């Protein structure tokens, strides 16, 4: 909700994430097909944001920190 | 073509999740793949992903090099608009229907190739979902399986079995999706699999699972299901263009026909 950033980190199988450039794309962080579905369903239910596959692939974690703060 | 030689399907697995290359061996790998593919692999933040992608590429080139007898350096791999690796139209290839596909989830990169049958592959490790509980996960995934599919998935009291069945049903859907080469943009709910048999033993290829696309059986599609180990399921979807267990390769197998493609670069 507030830290969606973690939720998608966990989806990507990243934990801590202190050891992750927040500027890395979700693609670069290894976004699977399954992960893709999860992240997209999460940003729907949590942020009312339906994203293209291309959009989600290019999502930075900082770009997430931006999209949750705004509320 | 004098040097005819009847070709057969290929089923290869490489445990990249336990591949631990040295700086030197990786650099060997990295130079053995196409420039665009190098740069991409080199963009992955994690070893897990970079190694999978790398194993995938080395396996395709091995397959073409070995089965199509194109010298590795002259293998021109490309991609469809929707990202599927294909071999360049310009031949060294009197198998016009020869096609292939890889998957890499879990600890493995798998590849299927066939000379005629158009094929798709998908591997999936039964691992606890990265976020939330199983039930939560399945919820996040509701829109992707049919009620009948979900009844089968939750038909087991053990949530690991549930997860097993989920990943199986998923892999079956991906194999098909990857077979037809369409991408994420295919309403997966259109596809319903009748998972048969429910319990799969390792060391065996199951051909019994039939597919229904939009409620009509897709009788032109065979599905080969195996567990390459107790934790990975693999689905190979096979369509006619109108026995063989997977073989665990190792690094030297992947490189056996490798020639370096891109130059030295620190
Ligand atoms: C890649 C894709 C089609 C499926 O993703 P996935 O099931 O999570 O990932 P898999 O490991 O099973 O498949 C990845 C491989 O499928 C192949 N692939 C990519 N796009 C493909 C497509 N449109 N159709 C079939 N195969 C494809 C590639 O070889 C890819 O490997 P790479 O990403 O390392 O280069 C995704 O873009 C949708
Ligand atoms: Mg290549
Ligand atoms: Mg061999
Ligand atoms: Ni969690």
């Amino acid at each position: 909700q507030r830290d969606l950033v973690e939720a998608v980190a966990h989806i990507l199988g990243i934990r801590d994430l202190a050891a992750v450039n927040l500027d890395s794309s979700l693609a670069d962080l290894g976004l699977d097909a399954l992960m893709s579905v999860e992240v997209r369903q999460t940003l729907e239910r949590e942020l009312n944001l339906v994203l293209s596959v291309r959009e989600v692939r290019q999502l930075t974690l900082r770009k997430l920190q931006e999209l949750s703060s705004k509320a | 073509l004098y040097f005819q030689g009847h070709m057969e399907g290929v089923r290869w697995a490489f445990s990249c999740g336990t591949w631990l290359p040295s700086r030197a061996e990786w650099l060997l790998a990295v130079r053995s793949i196409q420039p665009e593919e190098k740069e991409r692999i080199g963009q992955f933040v994690f070893a897990r992903d970079a190694k999978a992608a790398m194993a995938g590429r080395l396996m395709i080139r091995k397959l073409v090099a070995e089965k199509l007898n194109i010298p590795w350096n002259h293998i021109r791999l490309q991609r469809t608009a929707k990202g599927k690796p294909v071999l360049a139209k310009d031949s060294s290839n009197p198998y016009p229907n020869f096609n292939f596909n890889i998957s890499h989830q879990g600890d493995y990169a798998v590849l299927a190739a066939e000379p005629e049958l158009q094929v798709g592959i998908d591997i999936m490790k039964t691992s606890f979902p990265g976020r939330g509980s199983i039930p939560e996960f399945f919820h996040i995934m509701k829109r992707k399986f049919t009620n009948k599919e979900w009844e089968t998935i939750r038909s087991f009291k053990d949530e690991w079995t549930q997860l097993d069945m989920f990943y199986r049903n998923w892999a079956l859907k991906e194999s098909f999706i990857k077979a037809i080469g369409v991408g994420l943009g295919f309403e997966l709910q259109r596809l319903e699999f009748d998972l048969s048999p429910l319990n799969l033993d390792i060391g065996q290829v199951y051909k019994e699972t039939r597919l229904f696309l939009d409620g009509e059986e897709e009788k032109e599609w065979a599905f080969e299901e195996s567990k390459i180990d107790e934790h990975h399921f693999v689905a190979v979807a096979l369509r006619k263009p109108d026995q063989r267990q997977f073989t665990i390769l190792n690094f030297n197998d992947l490189m056996s026909s490798a020639v370096p493609m891109t130059p030295e670069d620190p």
